[PDB]
Formats: C-alpha cells, structure tokens, sequence
RNA sequence: GAUAGAAAUUUUUAUCCUGACGCUAUAGAGAUAGUACCGUAAGGGAAAGAUGAAAGAAUAAAAUAAAAGUAAAAAAAAGCAAAGAUUACCCCUUCUACCUUUUGCAUAAUGGUUUAACCAGAAAAAAUCUAACAAAGAGAACUUUAGCUAGAUACCCCGAAACCAG
RNA sequence: GCCUAACGAGCCUGGUGAUAGCUGGUUGUCCGAGAAAGAAUUUUAGUUCAACCUUAAAAAUACCCCAAAAACCCUAAAUUCCA
RNA sequence: UCGGAGUACAAAAAACCCUCCGAGUGAUUUUAAUCUAGACAAACCAGUCAAAAUAACCAUAACAUCACUUAUUGAUCCAAAAU
C-alpha cells in the first residue's frame, strides 16, 4: 500500500538497511502494484522505521 | 474482471460420442490371426471411419468461478477511474430529456462529441425518466442501465459513461463500504448489526 | 495522488480490445505436437510406465511397504473424541481491546470473541471452546470480566491483578454452535435449548474453585482466589467497592447459553419479539 | 468446437516447390517428396562444407600445372614463394597462372631463384654470406 | 490410493497410515520402531532402548505419507493434554 | 537450393559506380490505415521518418496511401523495371526504417 | 488438400444487437445489490450444472445423483458406463501416481 | 587398473647441457611461463580434463601465462604431455600503464610493449 | 491389505428473460434406413446429395482446370537418384533411404504402392508463478505461529486368447 | 468325433472402452541444459528406493591438494586424508 | 538367509552354477539397570558403538565370560497371554 513515489522509498530503505547489513539490500519494487519487497527478514526494525516517520 | 465476466457464466454444450456411445460394433470384425491384415476389436473404435470421437468435448460443461468480492470491487473501482482519467466520464444531473425523439440524443451526443457508444447510468429501475426510455429503447448505441447492473465490461464496451448524481452518491458508497469491512461471518443477506 | 492517471490522458481508451493479463500470470501449457514434445511425449520407452499402468502409490515392487512394516501405534488412537481448545493468549485480547473490537465494558463471553473475529471456533472439528493463555500475562493492562472453557493459572493472575473476574464455564458441542453463531441459529426456528452437563470426566475440573470453575461451590471463590495472590506477590483489589461491579459479578445459569435470554424461548427477529411458554409442562422441561 | 486444417494446401507447397525438378515419384508424392527434399538439403550443407576443400584442391592442381611448366615442382615453388615474404593465397596463384602467364612465370623465376640460394647456403657452412633474395625485412 | 472417490468425487484417505504414524504440524512425521515388541528376551537392553524410541521419518518417505493422506490430517490440532503439542512447531531452523 | 533455384552471374545495371553512381531505387509506394493496429509502425514511421528520408533521398519518390487495408506493404520500384513486394505490417518504425533503407541501397 | 474455390458470403457480425450490448449487465448484483442475490442466480443452464464446476468424473457422478432418475433408459446405462470407465482411468492410470 | 601416475623427481633434475641447448639460464629461474594446449583432452582421463579446464587452457593454440611457482608447476606436471610451455620474455622490460594497449606478444614467446609507431 | 464408508446435525426464494466460444455429408444420429444386403436364426448392418430467378431457359448458359493416376512427350554407359556445380540435360566429385527396435541396423531385422479425408496426453494433494486482502483470509460450514483466497501451470491410441449372463 | 464351411467345447447380444509388466503407433518451429545401472522384489521383459540428472531458490566454500598421518610375516601400480 | 579367508596385494565398496571353511547354538554365573551428548553404518527397513547424569550394589562399586566370537537368525498383520 504505497502510493506515492516509490522509489523515493526504496532510496530510504536501503539507506536504511544498509548500516545493518554492511551492504545495499536487494530490493524489488513494483510500481503498478504499489509495492516494495525486500530480500530477509527486517519486518520488526521496518515497522519501527515506519512508524517513527508516523504514517 | 473482465475475463471474469465473459467466462464464468459460460456453458458448453458440446458432446461427441466416445467409442462407447456410438451405435454397434460390439463384435471382432475379423479374427485375430490368419486374414492377413490389421487386427481390430470393434469397428467403432476411433480409427475407423464412422467410429467413436478419441476425446473431443465431453458434456455440457461449465466454466464457473468466483473472483474474490474484494477484487471484483476494485475492478469496478477502476473502471470507475479510467473512464474519468481519460475525461470520458460524465456526471450528468437530471436525466430529464425534452423530448422522446432519440435523434435529439444523437445529436446531443454529437455536439459535446461523446463518442460513438453511450452508457447511462441510473438510480433505480421503475424511477427512470420516461423520455430517456423512449429515446433509448429505439437506439442500438445507446444504452439505459440502473446502477446494480454497473460492471466492467459494459462499461468497457461503451466509448462514455454517464452517471446521475443520486447514481454517483449510491456507488461511492457501495463500493467504498468494502474498504473497512470485516470478512463476512455468515452470508451478508443474513441479519447484520449495522449492516442492512 | 496516482501519477499514472497523468500518464492516462496522453494514451488511448481502454478498451476491451487492449487488455494483458500480467506477466507471468499465465504459465502457456504445452501440447505433445511437434519434434520436440512428441514422439514418446514424456511418457518413456515401453515398460509399464509408457503405457499408464505403474502400481498404486505405496507399493514398492513387492517387497513389503515401507508404510506397512512399521507396527501399528495408537497415535491417532481416538483422536476425533479429544476435546480441542483454541487458545488465546492475553496478548491478542489486550490487542484486541486497545483497537476497540470487544469492549471491556461489558462482560466478555465466546460470542463476544468470535464477533470481534478475535477468534474462529469450529465446533464441528470438537472444539469444545476458548482456552486462556498467558503469552502476554506481564503486558496485560486491561480490567475484563472474562468467560472461557479452560485458562491457567498465570492467566488468571493476570487477570485478577487488574482487577478483573474469570470464570470458565463448560459449553456442549450443540451448545457451543449455537453460541458461537447465534443470529444463524435464529433463523433456523426453534427454541432455545438447554445447555448440556459436562461429562464424568470435566466433573472434578468444572467443580473447583482453583479453576474458578462456573459449577464451583461460591464459597471457596474468595479463599482461593486471595491465595493466587500470595503466590504471584500482588495486592488483590476489592472488586465489590468498584463501579462497574454489577457488571462483574454477572453470571449465566448453568443451564443457560445466553446473557438474559432463557432456555425454551424463541426470537423472532422479523417482528423484533421474544416468544415464551405459558404450558407447564414446556416450563419444567426448559426450567430443569 | 471442431477444428480442421484449412491450409493444408499450402502446407504441402512448401516442401513441393523443392521437390519439382526430380526424378520419379518423388516429385509429386509428399510422403517420398519431403523424404527426399530432406536428404536434398542436408546434402547441401555437406557440400556447402565440401566446396571450399573441392576448390583449394583444383586451385592446387592448377598451380602445381603451371609450376612444372617451369621445370619447378609445387611444394618448392610454394615454400620458396614463402621465403620471400610473399603472401599470396592459392585462389589467386591460380588465377595468375591461368590469365597473367608473364608475372607467373616472374614468380616461378623468383621461387627457383630462392630454392637455389638456400642450398647455396646450406652448403657453404658460413653465416657471412645472404642471399640477396634471402634476406628478411621486418615492417614499418 | 483413490484420487477420486465414486460417490464424492474427492480424494480418499489411506488409513493403513493414520494407524501407524503421526503427523506433526511442521511436516515431519513421526513413528514407532520396527519389532519392538518382538523377541524381546533374545535382545540386548541398548539395542532394546533403540527399539522402544520414537523417530522421524525422510523426507521421502514424508511426502510419501502426505499424498497417502488427505487434508484433514494436516490441521492445526490443539489438544487438551496433548503430550505431542510441545513439538508440533520448529524453531532456530535455518536453511 | 542451387540446383533448385535460378541463377546469375554478377552485375551492375548500365555499368554503375563507373562514370558516376545513381541510386537505382526509383518510386517507394506505402499503403497503410489510419485506423488498424497492424499499421502502428508503419503510421509512426511516416509521422517522423519519411519526410527525412524523403530529403536524404532526392532521386526517389514517395506515394503515401491512407486506405482500409489489413496489411500495410511497401512497393519498392526500380529503374531496372524490377518490382519488389513488402510487408511492413506489425513491425517497429524501427524495423521499418531499416527495411525501407535495404530498399534505397 | 482442395481449398474451396468461391469467396463466402461475407458475414457482417454487428455487435450492438441487443444480445452483445447488454452482456454482463447485472454480474455485479451481490456487490452493488446489498447482497441478496449471488451472481449464480444468473446463471441459464442444466440443473446440475449452474453455479458449479468439476473434472469430467465429478460432473457426470453429480449428473446422475441429481437428475439420475429422470434418464431414459439408454442414457443412464451409459452414464453408469461413462463413470465406471472414468473412476478405473482416473484412479488406476497415469504417468504421475 | 589403470591409475593416475607418480613422476620420480629424477625426471626433473636438469643436465648441464640442456640448458644450452633450451636457452635457459643455469643461475636464474625464469619468472613466468607461456603455456598453450597442444593437444586435446578427448580420449583422457577425467583428472587431465579438469588440470586442463583450472588452468584456463580450455581453448586450443590459445596463450596463457602462469606463475613459475611450485604450486602451478605441479598440475603443469601432470598435464604436461597435452601443453606446450615457453618461457615469458621481456625484452622492453614489464609494460606501464601508457603501454597496455600497444602490447603484443610474439612467438619466440617475447613480449613486445611498443606495437607498430607510426 | 486393496480398498470401502456413514449418520446426528446443518444449508437451499418465487414465475418470465432459451438457447449454443455444438456438427455441417468420412462430421453430426446407424439413418435418404433399421431399408438394401449378409446370417437358418437370435443377430449384424451400409453407401450415397450438390446448375440456375426460371431447364414451361439442354444449336444450353455460367465462375476450379490445382491430389494421386494418366495423356500432351518411351529410352541412350554409372549406380538411395540428389548435391556441389557448370556455357551445358547427362558425363565429374561427395554422400550405405526413412521410421521403429536395439549394445550395435545400408542391413538380407520391423512397417509403408501412392493420394485425399479422418486417426492418439485427460485430472490441481503438495508445489511454483501472478494477483487480492493481510494477523487474518474466504459471498456460511473451513484454514491460519504470514497466512489465506483466486487464477495459470498435469498424467495417450489400437490389439489378445479368455471369463460370466441370457 | 459331431452339434450350419475355424468345437479340448457352438453362435449372437450384453457385461465391454474386459485386462495385457507384451508388440505396434503417438501430429508445428526454434533455443537451454542432459542421463548406462548400488539396493530390494513370484524379482531380474517390471517396479520402488539411492547415486546421477533437470527447473527454480538459498547459501558457503568446493574441486586441485606439499609435508605430517592410516598393521600386525612378505608384498606392486597406487588409494585415503589434507594446507 | 547369516558369518570367516581368498578373489578384492595398501581407506571403503566390489561379481560369478568362483575357491575354501563355518552358523540355524551350547556351556557357565559375573543375571549383565534407567536415561541420554555425539557418532558409525545405511536406498528404505533393519543393524552398530557411546561420554556425562541418575539408581543398584565395595558404601566416590555398570563391557556378562568361553567355544577362530564373527554367525547362532525373521517385518507387519493376526493369534494366544494379562501387565
Ligand atoms: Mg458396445
Ligand atoms: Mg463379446
Ligand atoms: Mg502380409
Ligand atoms: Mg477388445
Ligand atoms: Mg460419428
Ligand atoms: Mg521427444
Ligand atoms: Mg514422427
Ligand atoms: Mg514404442
Ligand atoms: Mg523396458
Ligand atoms: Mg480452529
Ligand atoms: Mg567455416
Ligand atoms: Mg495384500
Ligand atoms: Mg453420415
Ligand atoms: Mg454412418
Ligand atoms: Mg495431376
Ligand atoms: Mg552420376
Ligand atoms: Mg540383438
Ligand atoms: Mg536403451
Ligand atoms: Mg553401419
Ligand atoms: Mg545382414
Ligand atoms: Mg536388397
Ligand atoms: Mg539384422
Ligand atoms: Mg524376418
Ligand atoms: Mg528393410
Ligand atoms: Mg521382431
Ligand atoms: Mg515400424
Ligand atoms: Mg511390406
Ligand atoms: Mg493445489
Ligand atoms: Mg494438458
Ligand atoms: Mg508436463
Ligand atoms: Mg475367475
Ligand atoms: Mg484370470
Ligand atoms: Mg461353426
Ligand atoms: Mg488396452
Ligand atoms: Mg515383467
Ligand atoms: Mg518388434
Ligand atoms: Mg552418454
Ligand atoms: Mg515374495
Ligand atoms: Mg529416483
Ligand atoms: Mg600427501
Ligand atoms: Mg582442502
Ligand atoms: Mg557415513
Ligand atoms: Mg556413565
């Protein structure tokens, strides 16, 4: 459910996510479906993220 | 949505005889060994000239399925958004038409240039106008529908859509209601507590 | 919002005649035509396999079966007899009440969960009710009066330290399906039927206080409740000084499967009326 | 819903066409014509292969053909051709020898020229003296 | 096995394995020892223990019992007392 | 194949590219529709390119027909007398402009 | 291999007729219609055959539950026929087991 | 059986005279070496085929150049009937980086740095 | 063992809108017909049609002349019949038919005179792929420790000697 | 032996699309990889497991491998194991 | 069917209507427990070892022994026993 400039999103997750990995994530974003997908398990840490932008 | 439309009420009656059903042929045309040609059971076999059909359809045969509600929803919904994205949505008010000569629509549709096909959308069935039915019930193009027989391929087989503003309130409604809606417990034609 | 309506106007209309399923939607199937797929088309080189015919599933050439050498085991052993508990943890009904589907308001029985869809019973499948779980005993902050079939211990005491009442009661597989889905059960034009005994075996859990068991001796409630207490180091509150305790102190009859309704009644929903028995008979029946 | 082959006609003109000009029945019947329109094509490539080899050959014989005109047998002519730095590939040797009988016969001077300076060489047993022809430029 | 039944057209179950093992929820199934119960007094008390274990089954033979079996065996089960109920999830697998 | 097939030997019609070169290819007909999808390419392509070609090819000219055709072809045409037959239908303006300059050269 | 050698008569297919222009009209009477009627009420079919679907075995096993009764004598012997040789089939053959 | 096969080291003591007569220096090793495929591994064991596949030798009349090394000598020993190794030569010394792309190698097995001035 | 297999208990809203992503003369009924013909009998069981508004327009008028088979037009050293070619048809050079079956077939192992028309891969448990909604999902019944729902992906043809009933 | 031109048990119809681990057959084009047998089995004319292999997917080490190392009478080509 | 030696020379494996010996148990008392890390072996089924910890016993007391010791054995179901 991501409406809006999703490769804006995209640059802010992995920029995001590459502190804790040492590396860029792989990363696939659908932009008709409105979706991003990311390669492993970051849910909790990604629900923290999104929340303190407060969406 | 539109494949579903087309699809799911579909029944093939198409039926052809295996080597079972058709008429005789229930003995060995020839013996085994010694004739000096191919050996053979029944003449029926789907070999022979007039013999059973190998597969070929079976029964009549229905194609039925069922879209999630959800995703027939946002099909609608869609449809909805790209007939106003490519400005040939139109809501009308009204629906009154002076007049119950359908060449006054014809011509009405040739001076807002509305294209070759139109779909009118009203509120409830026995409400509609009658001029409008007039009009349109002498028209091959032109087409009068009540909202709950709204659906995507109509909708995608007609260049314009026109929708009265009741008609407008009652879909955004409909549709929207799914958005916030538990899955059902029982079917939903059963008593709900704020559901009708 | 949606750049893509922007992208809309410059092509044309959507038709019925322009129209993808998505890639990857449809895997093409392939047909046994041609050099590649036909000629033997997949099946192999004669045996029994090319001609459709390789044994059933478990057989494994004759030796003895793999499935069949391996000794009979009750495992299984009466397993459509065993009574089935859907456990919920403190953790989703305190998440459950936050975002407001049951409220705490008032009392909290199965079909209150199953109308929240905090829950699913499938009775069908033996299960006999809730069971009370103590995943978020620490978390729980909220003061419910709470009805299930079985809990445990620590979930009690989490329960009671917030001042709240648990009680578990014992509902028959019949019972349980109308509770669980009453408005399909009253439609269906009968009365309201009695609610059933536990069997010999739930006796000796439903009659215990410990359990707070709904057929305990009242007695013994306040007793053993104040001793859960001493064991998990709390002040226990008075529930009778509180304002919401005429809504916690309420119970159903043993006998009933409703809040205020009565075995033997009928609801008809279309003209909004309850029915009652006025014979004698009917009224000792529906009243024992 | 019943499916025939409509076109079959055309189907079966495809491999027709190649078949026109051969002899029997294998140039009506589509059973022996496909067979034999196959075997024409694989053939073919074969010899698509085969031609190359078949024309070094006759550029060879035609060479060797001028060369002992000249009293000089072919692998001498062509090594001491070598020897000289000149590269000339067979396919135009021949075309030479055929239609530039003069520059052939140069060549052919040249080669001998060469063969008898290498064992002028080989014999007098000195570094001292090279052959005038034998001498080897590097580019520039 | 029957992949479609003649009067309901659904897939039968073969109960010659509901008797003879068990299956958890995470996929693995699991069974008794071979002749345990055989011949005891000729047998070593190891040998004995090794015999009286409960273990897990390949994965072959695993996808072997799971098409001999329908749907129902694979539900979520929660059993009141269940001893089973401990080890029907799997936990710090990583592959 | 060879003996399949007619053969020739190689030339040049009226002893091109020796006193001076002249392009050989003479008139280039299109027949397209404005309506059918088969002719996207073929319509993109006169939008933009034949005007271009038309200026990088003085010598040629250039018959452009709108009609309710199915297929849309090139006529290529040459001095030589030669008449060579194309389809351009359902291609690229891509592809197109890269047929139409096999046809020119 | 004979193509047939006269052009058909052109057959002119118009599809606003009412038929076409109507198609699918009321598919969304659940969604838009407070649901009271399924989409399957609209189906026009054999009676053991609306709103509902499966491989050539189970839809003939449910012709016969259905309307098995009111068969005529040839069609239901083979209908017992058709489903004896489908069960044999579909069980005890295949590649795949 | 037939077995892979131990080389006595006896092999690869060298004579005085073969280093004049291969022009190897008796005091100094060279550095590195050209190695080409000669022959093909078809209708070899399959230890040969791999040697031959991890030593980038897998086309045919085709340079490569290896470290002097023990550890590459080894497998060179192994497939050293299928090979051909000579000896790297630097008569302009090792190339620079304004030289990479005038380099060329000739085959006396030399590495020449600057191809073709002007 | 192969396999077989319930029930209690549940659910089901009228009537009109009937037709066809069924066949088109080897198809669709066997069917122009249960006729001809074949059997003592029970029984078996065919094939076949094509002008036009008018033939009360046959010195008759009109659009395919395209299958194999022949004719127009017998053959000329030499060789799986072609291919490379060539000024040139041959002459020269190079190639051990095709399927099937096999460790291995030019095989002197199998099948086919040829032409036309017919004549043979079918299923959704788990999986993968695409999408919806997501701690829930499904238009009731179920399943869920990221799942659920939907769609798409799959498993042939001909043949015995027999056996049983009438 | 004979029982309507085939009687070690008639014929016809139905059961019947009997069943064949056995033979034969199995229809467009082009591209990517690609297989010779350990185990059981009334099994060796077949199956079902391994080992290979194919399609996706996650990873981290994979071959090659110098010393050192693996038996008691004699004993080869050589293995095993590893930086 | 099971085991030992050769075939099969040095890790393992390895065939034959191949060469040779055996087994389908005795005898004895030291009557040889429970539970569990990690392994061997292995298509599956079966087979093998085994630390720590308990309990038994000297009061910190767990390999039954011999006969070449290796082999002296048999799945499910089903029957008898009642633990
Ligand atoms: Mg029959
Ligand atoms: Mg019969
Ligand atoms: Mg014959
Ligand atoms: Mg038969
Ligand atoms: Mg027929
Ligand atoms: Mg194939
Ligand atoms: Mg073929
Ligand atoms: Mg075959
Ligand atoms: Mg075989
Ligand atoms: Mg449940
Ligand atoms: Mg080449
Ligand atoms: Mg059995
Ligand atoms: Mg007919
Ligand atoms: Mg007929
Ligand atoms: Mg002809
Ligand atoms: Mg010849
Ligand atoms: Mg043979
Ligand atoms: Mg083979
Ligand atoms: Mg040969
Ligand atoms: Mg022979
Ligand atoms: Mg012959
Ligand atoms: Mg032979
Ligand atoms: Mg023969
Ligand atoms: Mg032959
Ligand atoms: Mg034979
Ligand atoms: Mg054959
Ligand atoms: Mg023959
Ligand atoms: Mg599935
Ligand atoms: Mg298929
Ligand atoms: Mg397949
Ligand atoms: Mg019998
Ligand atoms: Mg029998
Ligand atoms: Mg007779
Ligand atoms: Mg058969
Ligand atoms: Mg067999
Ligand atoms: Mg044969
Ligand atoms: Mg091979
Ligand atoms: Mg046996
Ligand atoms: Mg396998
Ligand atoms: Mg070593
Ligand atoms: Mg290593
Ligand atoms: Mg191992
Ligand atoms: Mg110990």
């Amino acid at each position: 459910k991501v409406e809006g400039d999703i490769w804006a999103l995209q640059k802010d997750v992995e920029d995001f996510l590459s502190p804790l990995l040492g590396k860029t994530p792989v990363t696939q974003v659908n932009e008709v479906t409105g979706t991003l997908r990311v390669k492993g398990y970051f849910d909790q840490q990604l629900k923290a993220w999104l929340l303190e932008k407060g969406f | 949505v539109a494949i579903w439309q087309k699809n799911f009420k579909r029944i093939s009656y198409a039926k052809t005889k295996t080597r079972a059903e058709v008429r005789g042929g229930g003995r060995k045309p020839w013996v085994q060994k010694g004739s000096g040609r191919a050996r053979h059971g029944s003449i029926r076999s789907p070999i022979w000239r007039g013999g059973g059909v190998a597969h070929g359809p079976r029964g009549p045969t229905s194609y039925y399925y069922m879209l999630p509600m959800k995703v027939r929803v946002q099909g609608l919904k869609v449809a909805l958004t790209v007939k106003l994205a490519q400005d040939d949505l139109h809501i009308v008010d009204s629906l009154e038409l002076p007049t119950a000569d359908p060449q006054y629509l014809i011509e009405l549709a040739r001076y807002r240039r509305w294209g070759d096909s139109v779909l009118l959308v009203d509120l409830e069935h026995e409400d509609m106008p009658q001029n409008v039915v007039a009009a349109t019930s002498g028209l091959k193009t032109f087409n009068l529908v009540p909202a709950v027989g709204l659906n995507v391929h109509s909708m995608l087989k007609h260049q314009t859509l026109v929708l009265t503003l009741p008609t407008v309130a009652f879909l955004e409604e409909k549709l929207l209601w799914h958005n916030s809606r538990y899955t059902p417990l029982y079917p939903f034609r059963l008593p709900y507590c704020d559901f009708p | 919002g949606p750049r893509a309506l922007d992208l809309l106007r410059a092509l044309p209309r959507v038709s019925l005649a322009n129209l993808k399923p998505n890639p990857g939607s449809r895997k093409p199937e392939r047909r046994p035509r041609g050099r590649r797929r036909g000629r033997k088309c997949g099946r192999g080189h004669k045996g029994e396999r090319q001609r459709g015919t390789r044994p059933r599933l478990g057989f494994e050439g004759g030796q003895t079966p793999f499935y069949l050498r391996i000794p009979k085991y009750g495992f299984n052993e009466g397993h459509s007899f065993r009574h089935q508990y859907q456990p919920l943890s403190l953790n989703r009904l305190q998440y459950l009440i936050d975002l407001g589907r049951v409220d705490p308001t008032q009392p909290i029985d199965l079909t209150q969960l199953v109308n929240g869809r905090g829950v699913t019973i499938q009775p069908s499948k033996r299960d006999y009710g809730v069971q009370l779980v103590e995943e978020g005993a620490d978390t729980f902050k909220a003061k419910v009066n709470i009805e299930v079939q079985m809990a445990s211990e620590l979930a009690i005491a989490a329960i009671e330290k917030n001042g709240g009442v648990v009680t578990t009661a014992f509902y028959d597989p019949r019972s349980l399906e109308i509770l669980c889905k009453p408005v399909p059960f009253f439609l269906r034009g009968q009365p309201i039927p009695k609610r059933m005994l536990p069997p010999e075996a739930l006796v000796p859990y439903y009659t215990d206080a410990k359990n707070r068991g709904y057929l305990a001796d009242p007695a013994r409630f306040p007793e053993a409740r104040l001793e859960l207490a001493r064991k998990y180091g709390y002040v226990l509150p008075d529930i009778t000084k509180d304002e919401l305790f005429k809504m916690l102190s309420t119970r159903k009859d043993p006998r009933q499967i409703f809040f205020g309704l009565a075995p033997g009644w009928v609801v008809n929903m279309a003209d909004k009326k309850i029915l009652k028995p006025t014979d004698e008979n009917l009224l000792k029946y529906y009243s024992s | 819903l019943r499916s025939r082959v409509t076109d079959r006609y055309w189907r079966v003109q495809e491999v027709l066409k190649h078949a026109r000009h051969f002899r029997g029945r294998k140039n009506r019947c589509y059973r022996l014509a496909v067979r034999a329109v196959t075997r024409a094509f694989v053939k073919c490539t074969r010899a698509r292969r085969l031609k190359k080899r078949s024309l070094r050959t006759l550029w060879i014989n035609r060479i060797t053909a001028a060369s002992q005109e000249h009293g000089l047998k072919y692998p001498a002519f062509i090594i001491n051709l070598i020897k000289c730095q000149v590269e000339l590939n067979r396919k135009v040797l021949a075309d030479l020898a055929i239609y530039e009988p003069k520059t052939f016969k140069s060549l052919a001077a040249l080669a001998k020229r060469r063969r008898e300076e290498g064992f002028a060489a080989a014999l007098g047993d000195g570094k001292e003296p090279d052959g005038i022809f034998s001498r080897v430029v590097q580019h520039r | 096995v029957t992949y479609f039944s003649s009067r309901k057209g659904k897939r039968k179950t073969v109960k010659a394995v509901i008797y003879r093992f068990l299956r958890l929820h995470s996929g693995l199934w699991l069974r008794r020892k071979a002749g345990y119960k055989k011949k005891l007094w000729k047998k070593t008390a190891a040998r004995k223990r090794r015999l009286r274990e409960f273990v897990f089954c390949n994965k072959t033979q695993s996808k072997l019992l799971d098409k001999m079996t329908t749907s129902f065996w694979k539900r979520r089960n929660w059993y009141a007392d269940d001893p089973y109920q401990k080890y029907q999830d799997r936990t710090n697998l990583k592959v | 194949t060879a003996r399949g097939t007619a053969s020739r030997f190689l030339t040049s019609v009226l002893h091109n590219g020796l006193g001076r070169y002249v392009q050989q290819l003479q008139r280039l007909s299109f027949s397209l529709s404005r309506d059918a999808p088969s002719s996207r390419g073929a319509r993109e392509f006169v939008e933009r390119e034949v005007t271009d070609f038309a200026r990088r090819n003085p010598g040629v000219v250039i018959y452009v027909n709108p009609r309710p055709c199915c297929v849309p072809r090139v006529v290529a045409e040459y001095l030589n007398g030669a008449v060579r037959e194309e389809s351009i239908h359902c291609k690229s303006v891509e592809e197109i402009a890269a047929l139409v300059q096999k046809l020119a050269d | 291999f004979h193509v047939r050698v006269t052009l058909p008569p052109r057959k002119v297919v118009d599809r606003w007729n009412e038929k076409r222009a109507m198609f699918g009209v009321y598919d969304n009477i659940g969604i838009l219609g407070n649901f009271e009627k399924h989409p399957k009420e609209l189906i026009k079919g054999p009676i053991w055959l609306r709103g509902w679907k499966g491989n050539e075995l189970q839809r003939c096993i449910r012709k016969k539950r259905m309307v098995g009764n009111r068969m005529f004598i040839d069609d239901l012997h083979n209908l017992n026929k058709r489903i004896s040789y489908l069960y044999k089939h579909f069980n005890r053959h295949g590649k795949y087991r | 059986k037939f077995t892979r096969s131990r080389i006595p080291d006896k092999v690869f003591q060298p004579s005085p005279e073969d280093h004049e007569k291969y022009g190897g220096d008796p005091q100094y090793p060279h550095k590195l070496h050209i190695v080409t495929r000669i022959k093909s591994t078809k209708r070899r064991p399959y230890w040969e085929k791999d040697i031959i596949k991890m030593l980038g030798l897998e086309k045919a009349h085709t340079p490569q150049v290896h470290k002097n090394i023990p550890s590459v000598n080894a497998k060179l020993k192994v497939v050293k009937h299928l090979i051909r190794i000579k000896p790297l030569k630097l008569p302009q010394g090792l190339p620079t980086e304004e030289d990479m792309a005038n380099t060329c190698l000739k085959s006396n097995g030399e590495l020449v740095v600057r191809w073709l001035l002007n």
